[PDB]
């Protein structure tokens, strides 16, 4: 009949435990006895919340890294959605900094004395120093002599992402190396080849290790943008910000043009392949979990988070060739986590306190809540511990009789049940 | 019931067919 | 692979109730050692004791280090082993503490299980749309066995891993869903119409039968500190390999640890404990040794075994002299297994068990000979003498190995104890240590 | 069942409500004056109105410094923020040692605040961008806008994107049929996966099936966040969250500490006393522990006495087993536990006490009983005679040995015979110094 | 005011001096000190006054009398806007900067200059907002109604606008700020509207405001090192900045205020235990102090004929002679009973600590035989103490208990003299066991 | 030791042929790709792979090329143009490689000697991992 069932404390928890025992205080034994003989009350209530479930004291929503942003919010046919995130922190810099500093002018120098020491006074220029770049082509055995002079004068990004060189000299210094070599060979080779399988390790040792299904376990806790310089009344300041934060180039390079583009520029716009933006050159994530630090909240997890609801889970797992019903007692806000809980993957027919004579005539039925003659049930599941028995003896009447009074360990519920 | 198929869009893209016969490479 | 010189032991020699054997698993000798290192890997095997200080002591060519692998070997697959030296830690791109910690989490174990579907069938019909720059790779792959026939959609890394060893139709293929693996296990149609382009010779593989989706539950160990490196950024995975795992941040271990603290709350995956060996722990400095006193108090350290052998010595780090080389707080912590010296018959034991390892063939006289230098000089040198012998013995055109072959290996190479007397006779002709020589005869 | 260490057996100082300490209860035994006052410390912590308030847990080897330490964690609760450390942990090859004090000053102060997510939330049912006029132009992009529709649980909208939002869709490989979840705080965006309203048997990517969110499109969500201020200081020094390029390449790049200006930091604090003076965020100090502060140098005891006087220092709690001891770095400045003179005059020193017999024979039986361990009384006395004679960590490490060898002879409880042979397979540090003293070949 | 919990130096709001810089006796938050307080006065007026360059102070006596106290006093006299770097001595220790290139960013930190701009800002309660848009959206036209307490007035915006203001979204009832020429549109926030909170702002829409730019020099020196973005003012990573980008930044700065478009604020480079800097940073100082750009040094520091580092010799307060050379030293001296009874009773004071006449004695006496940090740390937890017994005023029996629980330097070295078996002293030796 | 077997040699056409009823809305569908490779004495006409042709399109072969396939992976390779193939007379930067000598068709054994450090660098090293 009676059959008072153990559970332990998950690490949630067992966190919200340790979180409101500390945040409470104030003789803890007291507060045991005081939810024994039964402000006051409310630390109990607010105990037994956290021991039925971790959700029924906040409900877990996504897991993202807080965001370091001031953005356009709303203050409550299309809507369009504009990035418009910013730092929190501002630096002001003067006009006359920016003006006399950094622009040229008239009265300035910047881009005579920048055009003297990069082009008149480069070592590469073939205009005056021609006798090095031919040595140098000599070496490299690059076809133009005017690589030394534009790659000495191109930002290093900027020259990673257009480096599409396809001949060179065979006349050279510039040697094939033997790993290159076993680089070329296994750029476009299939598997079990020797060659290929022995350069190829990093793939096998993903494959084997199935790491293509590992969950994220770590995220960022702040997310920021870099810090927003504003000038008051200059908008060459916001152009140039504006061609810096979002380069076409840059933010090409880390994207792809859509499929349909693709087709529009090459097909009906008569573009060729290889004049189209270079692409695609963002490095590919681990899983489809680590391309993002925003995780939603899962069914999967809510269920394992409150031991209480994950052994009940388990038992309707164990328990579900013979109807029964579940009896939740005092504790209010627990129906619709078990409306949701059973209306989202694991489907039973279910009933929300007429009903009784449904339940009376339809065994297809299979969950109770009925919170605090009902002879056609069969076996019985609370949801409180030992309280005073007259309001127990009183839903027993309702009424094989099977008992479960599910008791969680290492908590006021099991003291007061041991009481 | 039977749930239907996701739709499957293939517009502006070359296609690579392997059937037990022939390949075909229909490109632009 | 190749002959070292720890190859013959496989594992302790003990019985089940951890009493050792004479000799066996090739381990003779040092009883109290082998049973307390028995207790060490019973312990270890439990896996609910954590974070505890073994050291392993004793003079030179003893077999502490013996001892070490004989635990490796004896503590079974997929439970982390991690044998460094004390060199290893000092390092130019990580902290002395921070190589500590990656050593403590490269062995701690998580054993992961994970739901898979096997589909081996014969390829019907390969339709791949893609981009015109090639970027974007989706389409279908209708698959079929004897009973029923289906049709998959791919996403771009099934495509990528479908170009690369060209699956073409009437080919019998697997495909693993949890870890996106192709096989292709053969050819079935043999089709008349044959390109001159493949030089594929594929076997022919019978029609599979029965159901085409096997759903199975494979289980695999990923180390803590592969999770932390694959976390800390976006290209971890490369790291792993490079080791450029620059001093990860304690934010990423603190997720790391309540990440598989759920992970083994909810039976999905569950902590192994494995054991850090650091042979020579003399060589590391205080620093390290109060960082290594600080995190054996940890939930996931592992046991930790330590081998040194010098008596009374200088702390590496400080001004003193303390015994083994470790302060007084650490061998606090610890408790010490003591391996102690051989007679005659220990080591023509070990000896016999060398030269059986290295297909060497010895006789009564030369064993005996062997054990008699052994005594005398030591037992590596005796060791490192059967090899020379036996290739003096094959150069005398003879199998076995004589007399007269181990006393020519003995005259051709020295021992220390011979060397230090022919430079002490000849120290002129030497460079000293004020850098004095006389390089000239007369 | 449940894996142990060190410090399981302790769940807290034990006090009473008067602050008074019960001789066994919390895990603890003895040391009655050293847990009050930690639990006066614990309660300066919770006042939450001081800065830089620092003590010294002083005492011998094995007395329960860092039992105290964890016992003032445990008190504390996990809202608080703890940062354990150890001196040697300070010297970084990346970084200079001061700025990592300094990380672990700020990574010990907490910050909890309310977060309104604004959410593009749903299922793609349309994606079509519109291509750009010129798209070789070299200053803007091949597409102007796209055009995206996105049905949550009794509702249907949608969205024209600008194309930076549109890469952030788009590296996220989002298709037709996906459920996503658009964040407009950062313009991140999360692929929830593909709708279970299609066949979800068909898949090859072994891929998550999810419901229609529930509500409306564009909602407004309320999360508390629990952060340090030292996360904010690595997000803002090490930009990370944007959609521009500078965020993404730095996404990219291999992370590595940096030296963080006063400038940063004051700007942060100047964020944070915003965001609490609008009541959206609440501050809680922290505890930063440093165990084996003889490890520290000169220096870094130096800039310890410089950052101790700030008005952001958390509470600061140092142990040491040193007596009259030379300060590291130095050469005749010897100091009481390694700690200079300047420092001590800013520290509290707590005294740590050795134990008695009876009070190291119910350790050992607490740890026993923590380590699911029958000992008898006769193998228990004789565990106390060997923890006096040669020290407790031998007494409570010779546990385990015993239990193997107790379990090998298919035993539950520990005999005497069972401890005699543990003591005789594994030896102390003082039987192992007199084997190496009367030893010829080092040992 | 920002994040301030209550600190060792919070009651110092300044020098508590006269117009005669004459010392108060307890004025200010500061007690005692007069001659030491009347120098840091007459330093703050050479700073106040503008025309002396690289001057360095040092400020030298024992520890707990108040050197730092003197700096901070001085800190909060000299105001907003004026640059004051307080750094260690442990500080310019770095693995990516040399010592005299941290010492060289630490001291063009100290030097301000100062710029006055106008703006053109329209800050305005946003009445409507209308957008017609196109049949296919080419051109978008939009009427923007604003209005202030005074004004009320309709404009007709254009494109930019238009895009400026869909991206963060402007309903009706929010107070904005527009400028005009960067089109920067910030949300001050929502009206008084019942249906966060801001009043409707004054009237005269479009009005010059007045931004003053203070503008370190280590600032100008990162902006103009084109290899160096700004963003290196917080991440940190200058990494030595050349030499010709400083000397370009002091002529354009003298060309600057040659010709009367900005300012120059001298300020004050503080120096915490200097006495931990090396030989070749006292040289580095002792040249860096004649440049025209150069702050006050105030150096701090207690030591008395120490081993100076770097070399192998003793100098006094750790300097060698030539840097002494170049400084004037303030010396601070000891506290007599009422000037630790006063600065108990400010700590007291500043913390909401009540306690009684006996307590403030019996503390005294305890700052007077032991220190005075070690009884104005015994403070807060005698206070914790008094409200653990549910008592609002701390009794003699609170500090008596502080006392007791909480040892001080003495006590500790004397304790552990008694039981140096116990410790582990510099051989390494400790005696773990208890008996035998 | 491997085993390599390669068809290369100076090209003579390049024939993309078309396949009957060919789909709609794609232009030119390829059935296979016809190849009429030459070398010294041999001369052997390919049928190859249509997604072959691509790879055409992406080392730029045209007819007079010296090219070179592995028939294992079907990857083309344009060593240069022919030595007769020098048309154009008066400038150009092409190499012109000589014609190969022996039959088209050559299955050859190599022996390739590598060190096990040669082996750890190349494969710590993304191996053509094609990012930023
Ligand atoms: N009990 C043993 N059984 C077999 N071989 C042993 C044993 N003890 C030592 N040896 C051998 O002696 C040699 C020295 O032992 P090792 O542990 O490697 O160095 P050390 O004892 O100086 O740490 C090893 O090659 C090992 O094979
Ligand atoms: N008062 C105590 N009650 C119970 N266990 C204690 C007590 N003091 C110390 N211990 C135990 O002794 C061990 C040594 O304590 P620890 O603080 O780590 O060393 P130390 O005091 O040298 O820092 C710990 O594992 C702890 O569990
Ligand atoms: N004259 C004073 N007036 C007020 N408070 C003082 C005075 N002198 C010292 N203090 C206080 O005493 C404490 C220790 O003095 P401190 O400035 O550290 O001296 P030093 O830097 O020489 O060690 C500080 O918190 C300071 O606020």
């Amino acid at each position: 009949i009676e059959i008072d069932v153990l559970c332990d404390l998950t690490q949630r928890q067992a966190k919200l435990y340790q979180v409101l025992k500390s945040q409470i205080s104030t003789n803890y034994d007291a507060i045991e006895n005081a939810a024994t003989n039964d402000n006051l009350i409310n630390a109990v209530m607010q105990f037994r919340k956290v021991c039925n479930h971790p959700d029924l004291f906040e409900r877990a929503d996504v897991d993202s890294p807080f965001s370091f942003t001031t953005f356009g919010k709303t203050t409550s046919k299309f809507t369009d959605l504009i990035y418009s995130s910013r730092n929190p922190i501002k630096y002001s810099l003067p006009r006359l900094i920016y003006e006399d500093l950094i622009l040229p002018n008239y009265n300035n120098d910047v881009d005579i004395a920048n055009k003297l020491k990069n082009v008149k006074f480069n070592i590469f220029n073939p205009s005056t120093n021609y006798e090095l770049c031919l040595f140098l082509s000599k070496l490299t055995g690059e076809p133009s002599l005017n690589e030394f002079f534009r790659v000495s004068t191109t930002p290093l990004l900027k020259r990673v992402i257009e480096r599409t060189n396809g001949p060179k000299n065979t006349d050279s210094l510039s040697f094939k190396t033997i790993t290159q070599e076993l680089l070329e060979v296994t750029r476009n080779a299939p598997s079990e080849g020797v060659m290929a399988s022995l350069l190829n390790v990093e793939k096998h040792a993903y494959e084997r290790e199935y790491l293509n299904c590992i969950q994220r376990g770590y995220h960022p806790n702040v997310s920021a943008p870099p810090v927003t310089i504003e000038v008051l009344g200059s908008s060459h300041v916001t152009n140039s910000i504006n061609n810096e934060l979002f380069d076409p180039l840059i933010s090409q390079a880390l994207s792809d043009i859509p499929a349909i583009t693709q087709y529009n520029m090459h097909v009906k716009k008569g573009i060729p392949v290889e004049d189209f933006p270079k692409t695609g050159l963002f490095p590919e994530p681990l899983n489809k979990n680590f391309s993002s630090n925003i995780s939603m909240p899962s069914m999967d997890r809510f269920i394992t988070e409150s031991a209480k609801l994950r052994k009940l889970d388990e038992l309707l797992v164990k328990l579900k060739s013979e109807g029964h019903r579940v009896l939740i007692y005092f504790q209010m806000t627990k129906m619709m986590d078990l409306m949701e809980e059973y209306l989202t993957y694991r489907q039973y027919n279910h009933i929300r306190l007429d009903l009784v004579h449904d339940w009376q005539t339809n065994p297809e039925i299979f969950v109770f809540l009925l919170s605090t003659n009902l002879t056609a049930a069969d076996t019985v599941i609370f949801y409180d511990s030992d309280w005073n028995p007259t309001i127990d003896s009183q839903a027993m009447d309702r009424a094989q009789v099977t008992v479960y009074r599910l008791l969680v360990r290492g908590t006021i519920e099991e003291r007061m049940r041991d009481r | 019931f039977v749930k239907p198929r996701r739709p499957y869009n293939s517009e502006g893209m070359t296609r690579i067919l392997r059937r037990y016969e022939e390949d075909l490479f229909c490109t632009f | 692979s190749l002959i070292a010189a720890h190859s013959h032991i496989t594992g302790l020699g003990l019985d089940e109730n951890l009493q050792p054997r004479p000799t066996s698993e090739g381990m003779v000798g040092q009883l109290q050692a082998r049973r307390a290192a028995g207790v060490i890997l019973k312990m270890v095997q439990n896996g609910t004791i954590a974070g505890r200080a073994v050291l392993v002591a004793g003079p030179p060519s003893t077999g502490k280090t013996a001892l070490a692998m004989g635990v490796s070997q004896s503590l079974g697959k997929d439970v982390p082993f991690t044998a460094i030296a004390g060199s290893e830690i000092f390092s130019l791109e990580l902290s002395k503490t921070e190589a500590l910690t990656q050593a403590f989490r490269k062995s701690i174990g998580i054993k992961i299980k994970e739901e898979t579907e096997l589909i081996e069938g014969e390829v019907v019909e390969i339709q791949i749309d893609r981009s015109i720059t090639g970027g974007h790779k989706q389409g279908k792959l209708t698959i079929k066995t004897t009973d029923m026939e289906t049709i998959y959609e791919l996403g771009n890394k099934m495509i990528d891993g479908l170009t690369k060893e060209k699956v073409l139709a009437g080919d019998v293929i697997s495909i693993d869903k949890a870890s996106g693996k192709i096989t292709k296990l053969g050819r079935s149609f043999a089709r008349s119409r044959d390109y001159d382009a493949m030089g594929a010779d594929t076997r022919f593989v019978q029609c599979p039968e029965g159901e085409l989706q096997k759903r199975k539950t494979v289980v695999h160990t990923v180390s803590l500190h592969e999770i932390d490196v694959i976390n800390s950024r976006t290209q971890g995975f490369l790291a792993l390999f490079t080791g450029d795992t620059g001093e990860i941040r304690s934010e990423v271990r603190d997720q790391i640890n309540t990440k598989v603290a759920e992970w083994k709350e909810e039976g999905k995956a569950e902590i192994v404990p494995g054991v850090l060996f650091i042979d020579e722990v003399h060589m590391l400095d205080i620093e390290c040794f109060s960082f290594i006193n600080r995190a054996l108090e940890d939930e996931f350290a592992p046991i930790v075994m330590m081998a040194t052998n010098r008596g009374v010595s200088k702390t590496r780090g400080t001004n003193y002299k303390s015994p083994h080389g470790l302060p007084l707080d650490l061998l606090d912590r610890s408790i010490i297994i003591t391996t102690k010296s051989y007679n005659e018959q220990e080591i023509k034991t070990i000896l016999s068990i060398r030269a059986q390892e290295e297909e060497v063939e010895l006789s009564s006289d030369a064993l005996d000979l062997l054990t008699k230098t052994g005594v005398e000089t030591s037992l590596r040198y005796s060791s490192n003498l059967i090899s020379v012998a036996q290739q003096i013995a094959m150069k005398r055109k003879n199998n076995t190995v004589e007399v007269e072959d181990v006393k020519r290996a003995y005259l051709l190479f020295l021992d220390s104890a011979r060397s230090v007397k022919y430079v002490q006779e000849n120290e002129s002709q030497y460079i000293d240590d004020q850098g004095n020589v006389q390089i000239s005869i007369a | 069942v449940t894996r142990t260490a060190a410090h399981t057996h302790i769940k807290g100082l034990g006090l009473d409500e008067s602050g008074v300490a019960k001789r066994v209860e919390g895990g603890f035994v003895g040391q009655i004056e050293a847990r009050e006052a930690c639990g006066v410390i614990v309660d300066l912590i919770k006042a939450k109105k001081m800065s830089g308030r620092a003590i010294l847990l002083a005492g011998g080897p094995s007395t329960g410094k860092t039992a105290l330490a964890l016992a003032i964690s445990q008190e504390l609760g996990p809202k608080v923020p703890f940062c354990p450390l150890v001196g040697s942990e300070l010297y970084s090859v990346e970084v200079k040692k001061t700025e990592t004090l300094m990380e672990n000053f700020r990574r010990a102060i907490g910050l909890r605040i309310k977060e309104t997510k604004e959410v593009y939330e749903g299922e793609v049912t349309e994606l079509t961008p519109e291509d750009a006029e010129n798209p070789l132009g070299g200053y803007g992009k091949t597409i102007s806008h796209v055009i995206v529709g996105l049905k949550s649980a009794k509702g249907t909208k949608t969205l024209r994107l600008d194309p930076t939002i549109y890469e952030s869709i788009q590296r996220e490989k989002v298709s037709i049929g996906d459920v996503i979840y658009i964040e407009a705080n950062t313009g991140a965006v999360k692929r929830v996966g593909r709708s279970d309203a299609y066949a979800t048997e068909f898949d090859l990517e072994t891929e998550e099936y999810v419901p229609l969110p529930k509500g409306e499109v564009h909602k407004k969500k309320e999360i508390v966040q629990d952060v340090t201020l030292h996360d904010l200081d690595v997000a803002n020094a090490r930009p990370q969250g944007g959609q521009d390029v500078i965020s993404m390449m730095g996404q990219l790049l291999k992370p590595k500490k940096t030296e963080i200006t006063e400038k940063l930091r004051q700007e942060v604090n100047k964020v944070v006393a915003k965001y609490i003076d609008q009541g959206v965020a609440e501050l809680i100090p922290g505890v930063l522990f440093i165990d084996e502060v003889n490890m520290l140098d000169i220096e870094i005891f130096t800039y310890l006495n410089k950052a101790l006087e700030s008005n952001i220092a958390p509470v600061v709690v140092l142990a040491s087993n040193r007596g009259m001891t030379t300060v590291r770095g130095t050469e005749d400045v010897i100091s009481p536990h390694g700690v200079p003179p300047d420092l001590i005059d800013r520290l509290l020193i707590v005294r740590t006490l050795p134990y008695d017999k009876d009070e190291i024979r119910t350790i050992i039986e607490r740890r026993a009983t923590v380590e699911r361990l029958q000992v008898e009384s006769s193998a228990l006395d004789l565990l106390a005679t060997m923890g006096t004679e040669t020290s407790l960590r031998y007494a409570l490490q010779l546990l385990a040995p015993c239990g193997i060898l107790a379990q090998t002879s298919n035993r539950k409880e520990i005999v005497v015979n069972d401890v005699n042979e543990a003591k005789l397979l594994f030896l102390d540090a003082k039987r192992s110094t007199k084997i190496l003293e009367t030893s010829a070949n080092y040992l």
